C-alpha cells in the first residue's frame, strides 16, 4: 500500500521512510510523500493529483512552521473525507476537529487544548477547594471548556461537603482594551480561585489589568491553559502562576513514529479482513466511495499499539490520545519549577517549592465571605415605607404612639 | 418576578427582584416576598414568617 | 460592467440566463451584470476550483451562482473553503441537499436557499392546527437539529394559548440498533394519533418497516417528516404508507428561471447598495494561487447590504445561516398512486388549503 | 408475544401453561423486560414440580 503525508521536516521524509522499513516486519507498505504549501488550494490540488490518485490508503499530516495554522490541516482534511477516507492528526489542537458531524474522516493523536481543562477537575482532591470562577473567549474553544466542565461538575448522586459548585463565568472578544470592567466586577466575589483560557496575546492584557487592579497579590490563585506559559504572556504573567505542559507535544519525530507503528497495527489487522473494497478513483470518479472508510475507523478503534515513545496512546470516542500524561509547573521568578507528576487521572505527588503569589507556603482556602449584603427590596405598604429625605439629607425623625424612635434607614 | 421567555429565542430570564438576585446585584430578599413552586426551584427559602 | 459568472450542471436551460437577464430592473441593473454561463459535468472538486479561478481571471468575477443537481451534495464546504480564499460570496442556488445544511463559519459568504430547521417546524405546527389535531409525539436520533428541534417545538409548547400535548421525545440511536427487538419493544409507547419523525432516507425504510410490525400504519394515524428524508426524488421505497404529508416548496416550482434571476437581483442589488454608500469594491481578488493577504486588504463588509434586498416585487431577509428568511413553501401528500401531489400553500406566518378534511366511528351532531 | 407482553403493568403475574413452552415464555419474559427486578412470579404446581 502507499502512505503519504504532508509534514513539515524534510528529513522527517526519511524519517518516516525508515519507520514503514521498521514495521514492515508485521505484504507491501510503500511510501509516498510530500511537502507543504503556504496557500492551502495547492495543497489540496496537490492531494488530489499524487496521493489520490496513487489511490491506495491513507494519510498523515502535521502542524507546518507556521504556529497556530489553525487553518492549515481543514482543506486537506475533509478532502479526502469527501470520500470517507479516515485521516489521522498530528500536531494540531485546535479543538473544532473535536466535531464528527462537520468532519466524519479525522482522527489525531494528540489531545485538544479545550480537553486540558478535565484535569483541572482535580487540584482540589489535593488543594481542598470548592469555589471558581472562569474567564473564557467568546469563541467555540470557551464554549467548550465550559460544557466540558459543566459535565465534569455532574453532582453526584447521593443517599458534608459535596463537590466544588462554579461561579457567574464571564467573557470578552479578542483584542480589547478595557476588559478591567470585568475584573474588578470580579473582584468583588466571594472565592480567590481563577481560571483563564484563551489566546496568547489576551493573556497579556489580562496580566497588565489585573496586575493593576492588585488582584495579584496574596491569598490567590491561577491556573491557565498551555497557550499562556508562552512567553508573550511570560512577559506579563506573575510568579505563583501554574501552568502545565504536554509531555513530548511539540516534538515531531517520536510522534511521527508512534503514527506509523499504529497504522502498522491497523494494516496487520486489515491484511486479514473481508470485503476488501477499492481506494478512490484519482480525484475523477467523484461519486463513489473506498467504500472502507467507516470500517478503517472501526478498525482504527482498539489498534492497541501499547507503547511507543510517549508509550501508551490509546483513543478516545473521538479518535485522540485518550491517556497522555504531562507534567505541572510553577512560575517562580522567571524560572520554571518542574513538577511532572500527571500520569493520567493519577494524582501527582512532586516534591518541590511550591510558591503561590503571596509568597506564602499556605495553600489558602480562596474563601471569605463576611462582607457588606447588597439588599433589596420593593415598595409595599404594611412592610415598607419608602419616604423621601428632607433638604438636609436625611429624613425627619419621628416618634411611636408611646413615641419610640421608628427606626429608619 | 416571574419566568418569561425573552429575546424571541429559547431563553427565558426572570425580570423582577429574583433577576437581581440571581444575576449577582443583590444576594438577599427581604420583602413581602411569597413562596411558590418555581421561585422555589432556582432559590433557597428560609422558613416562612408570616402565614 | 461587472463580472457575474453563473453556472450548472445536468441541465440546457440556456435561455432561461438571457431571457431573465432581459427581465432585469432598470433601477437596479446599474452595474451591468456580465451574465456568463459554463456547465461542467458535476465531475471533479478539482475541476470546480480550476473552471472558478479560471473565469475570475477571466473576467474579474466578483461573484458566482453556484447550480447544482445531484441529490448527493455534501459539498457546500467546499465553496466555503473558496469564501475562505476569495472575498467572493456565492449562492447554493438549488441541486440536492446543496441549500440545506449547517455549514458554519466565520470568514465566509456561502448562502444556501430554502429553509432552515426552525421555520420548518413552524409550519409543521401551523397545519398541525389547522386541522385539529391535537396530539402527538416524536422521533429522531442523532441529527444536528436534534436538542435544538426538541427544544424549538417544546418552546413554543410552554406557551399554550391553545390544548396541546407532549407525550414523550424518543431520543434513538442511529445505525447502531444491532438488536432491533429494542425499537419493537420502544415504539409500543406511541399512543397518539400524530407522530414526527426526523432521520435518514434508509434508516426511513427500516423504521417504516419496524412500523408495520409494531402496528403504527395507515389505519387511523397519520404521518409528516419534514422533506429531509425524502423530496422531489420521488423513489417512494414500499415502506411508506400513503399519507404521508411534509413541506418541500424549496425549489419544486419555483423556477430554476427565475432562481438565476433572483440571484442575478440580489448581487447587482447589493453592489448597487455599496456604491451607494460611497463603498462600491469593485477589486476582485487577483489570482487563484495567488489570492493572499497581498491582495487581501479589507474584509467583505457588504454582508451589511447582503442580509435583506428585496426587487421585482420580492423581499429576501437572510440570518446568520443563510437560509431566506421568508420563504414561500407548500404542503404535500403521499397519495395511493406513490405520488406526489401538493396539497396546501404556506406563506407569510399563513396558511392555503383546499380540503376542511383528512379521509363506522365517526357521526354528524347537530345543534342549537 | 414480544409485543403483547408488553402491556403487563402489575407487580404480580399468574402463568397456566405446560412445561415446555414455560421456558419458552420464561425466555421471551427475558427480553420484555419482566424478570427478577422487582416483579414477582406465581404458577400453580402444574407446570412445575
Ligand atoms: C479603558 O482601559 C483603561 C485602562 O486600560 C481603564 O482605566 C478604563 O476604565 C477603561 N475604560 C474606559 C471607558 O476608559
Ligand atoms: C524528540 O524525538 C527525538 C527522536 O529522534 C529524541 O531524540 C528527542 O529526545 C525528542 N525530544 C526532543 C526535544 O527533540
Ligand atoms: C434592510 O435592513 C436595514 C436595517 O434597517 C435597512 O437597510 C432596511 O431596513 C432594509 N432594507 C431596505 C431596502 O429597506
Amino acid at each position: 500500500v502507499n502512505i503519504g503525508a504532508v509534514l513539515s521536516t524534510r528529513k522527517h521524509e526519511q524519517m518516516f521512510r525508515e519507520a514503514v522499513n521498521q514495521a514492515n516486519k508485521r505484504i507491501q507498505l510503500q511510501a509516498t510523500s510530500v511537502t507543504h504549501k503556504p496557500n492551502a488550494i495547492q495543497m489540496a490540488l496537490s492531494v488530489c493529483e499524487d496521493l489520490i490518485s496513487s489511490q491506495v490508503y491513507a494519510i498523515l499530516v502535521s502542524h507546518p512552521p507556521t504556529p497556530n495554522d489553525h487553518f492549515t490541516p481543514t482543506p486537506v482534511s475533509y478532502t479526502a473525507g469527501f470520500y470517507r477516507i479516515p485521516v489521522l492528526g498530528l500536531t494540531t489542537r485546535m479543538s473544532i476537529y473535536s466535531d464528527k458531524s462537520i468532519h466524519l474522516s479525522f482522527l489525531r493523536t494528540v489531545p485538544p487544548y479545550s480537553h486540558q481543562s478535565s484535569v483541572w477537575f482535580e487540584m482540589m482532591r489535593v488543594y481542598n477547594w470548592n469555589h471558581i470562577i472562569l474567564l473564557v473567549s467568546d469563541d467555540h474553544e470557551g464554549r467548550a471548556a465550559q460544557k466540558r466542565l459543566e459535565t465534569l461538575l455532574e453532582e453526584r448522586e447521593s443517599k458534608n461537603k459535596r463537590g466544588p459548585k462554579a461561579e457567574k463565568v464571564l467573557q470578552f472578544d479578542p483584542g480589547t482594551k478595557n476588559v478591567t470592567a470585568l475584573l474588578m466586577e470580579a473582584r468583588e466575589l466571594e472565592a480567590r480561585v481563577i481560571i483563564l483560557s484563551a489566546s496568547e496575546d489576551d493573556a497579556a492584557t489580562v496580566y497588565r489589568a489585573a496586575a493593576m487592579l492588585d488582584m495579584t497579590g496574596s491569598g490567590y490563585v491561577w491556573l491557565v491553559g498551555e497557550r499562556e506559559i508562552s512567553g508573550n504572556a511570560l512577559r506579563y504573567a506573575p510568579d505563583g502562576i501554574i501552568g502545565l505542559q504536554l509531555i513530548n507535544g511539540k516534538n515531531e519525530s517520536a510522534h511521527i513514529s508512534d503514527a506509523v507503528g499504529v497504522v502498522a497495527q491497523a494494516v496487520h489487522e486489515l491484511l486479514e479482513k473481508e470485503n476488501i473494497t477499492d481506494p478512490p478513483r484519482g480525484c475523477v470518479g467523484n461519486t463513489n466511495i473506498w467504500k472502507t472508510g467507516p470500517l478503517f475507523k472501526r478498525v482504527l478503534m482498539s489498534s492497541k499499539y501499547a507503547d511507543g515513545v510517549t508509550g501508551r496512546v490509546e483513543f478516545n470516542e473521538d479518535g485522540d490520545r485518550k491517556f497522555a500524561q504531562y507534567s505541572i509547573m510553577n512560575l517562580q521568578n522567571r524560572k520554571l519549577v518542574q513538577v511532572g507528576i500527571y500520569n493520567g487521572t493519577h494524582v501527582i505527588p512532586n516534591d518541590r517549592k511550591i510558591i503561590w503569589p503571596g509568597g506564602e507556603t499556605e495553600k489558602p482556602r480562596g474563601y471569605q465571605m463576611s462582607t457588606r449584603l447588597k439588599i433589596v427590596t420593593i415598595h409595599q405598604e404594611p412592610f415598607v415605607y419608602v419616604k423621601p429625605t428632607m433638604s438636609d439629607g436625611t429624613c425627619k425623625e419621628e416618634f411611636t404612639v408611646n413615641g419610640d424612635p421608628v427606626k429608619k434607614v | 418576578g416571574t419566568q418569561e421567555r425573552v429575546q424571541n429565542s429559547n431563553k427565558k430570564e426572570w425580570n423582577g427582584m429574583m433577576g437581581e438576585l440571581l444575576s449577582g446585584q443583590a444576594d438577599m430578599i427581604v420583602a413581602p416576598l411569597t413562596i411558590n413552586n418555581e421561585r422555589a426551584q432556582y432559590i433557597e427559602f428560609s422558613k416562612p414568617f408570616k402565614y | 460592467s461587472i463580472g457575474i459568472a453563473v453556472i450548472l450542471v445536468g441541465t440546457s436551460d440556456e435561455v432561461a440566463i438571457k431571457d431573465a437577464h432581459e427581465k432585469d430592473d432598470f433601477h437596479h441593473l446599474s452595474v451591468v451584470p456580465r451574465v456568463e454561463l459554463v456547465a461542467m459535468n458535476e465531475t471533479d472538486p478539482k475541476s470546480i476550483i480550476t473552471r472558478i479561478c479560471d473565469l475570475m481571471s477571466d473576467r474579474k468575477i466578483q461573484g458566482v451562482v453556484f447550480a447544482d443537481d445531484t441529490d448527493q451534495e455534501a459539498i457546500a464546504q467546499i465553496l466555503d473553503f473558496i469564501s475562505a480564499q476569495t472575498l467572493t460570496p456565492i449562492l447554493g442556488i438549488h441541486g440536492g441537499s446543496s441549500m440545506i445544511m449547517a455549514d458554519k463559519d466565520e470568514s465566509s459568504m456561502f448562502f444556501q436557499f430554502g429553509p432552515s430547521i426552525e421555520q420548518q417546524a413552524s409550519v409543521m405546527l401551523n397545519i398541525m392546527e389547522e386541522y385539529d389535531w391535537y396530539i402527538f409525539s416524536i422521533v429522531t436520533t442523532y441529527f444536528p437539529g436534534y436538542q435544538d428541534f426538541v427544544n424549538k417545538i417544546r418552546s413554543t409548547i410552554e406557551n399554550s394559548f391553545v390544548g396541546w400535548e407532549l407525550e414523550e421525545v424518543l431520543l434513538l440511536d442511529m445505525s447502531l440498533d444491532d438488536g432491533d427487538s429494542k425499537i419493537q419493544n420502544q415504539l409500543k409507547k406511541l399512543q397518539s394519533p400524530i407522530i414526527l419523525l426526523y432521520c435518514t432516507k434508509e434508516e426511513a425504510t427500516y423504521i417504516f418497516e419496524v412500523a408495520n410490525s409494531v402496528g403504527l400504519t395507515g389505519y387511523g394515524y397519520t404521518w409528516i417528516v419534514p422533506s429531509l428524508v425524502a423530496g422531489d426524488t420521488d423513489t417512494v421505497p414500499s415502506e411508506f404508507p400513503t399519507g404521508l404529508i411534509s413541506v418541500s416548496y424549496d425549489e419544486w416550482d419555483y423556477g430554476l428561471p427565475a432562481r438565476v434571476r433572483d440571484g442575478i437581483a440580489i448581487i447587482t442589488t447589493a453592489a448597487s447598495d455599496m456604491l451607494s454608500e460611497h463603498s462600491f469594491i469593485p477589486e476582485p481578488k487577483s489570482s487563484c494561487y495567488n489570492t493572499h493577504e497581498k491582495r487581501i486588504y479589507q474584509s467583505n463588509m457588504l454582508n451589511r447590504y447582503l442580509i435583506n434586498v428585496t426587487f421585482e416585487g420580492r423581499d429576501l431577509s437572510f440570518s446568520e445561516d443563510g437560509y431566506q428568511m421568508h420563504p414561500k413553501l407548500v404542503i404535500i401528500l403521499l397519495n395511493k398512486e406513490r405520488k406526489w401531489e401538493r396539497v396546501g400553500k404556506w406563506k407569510d406566518k399563513s396558511l392555503q388549503m383546499k380540503y376542511y378534511v383528512w379521509p363506522d366511528d365517526h357521526l354528524s351532531i347537530v345543534t342549537l
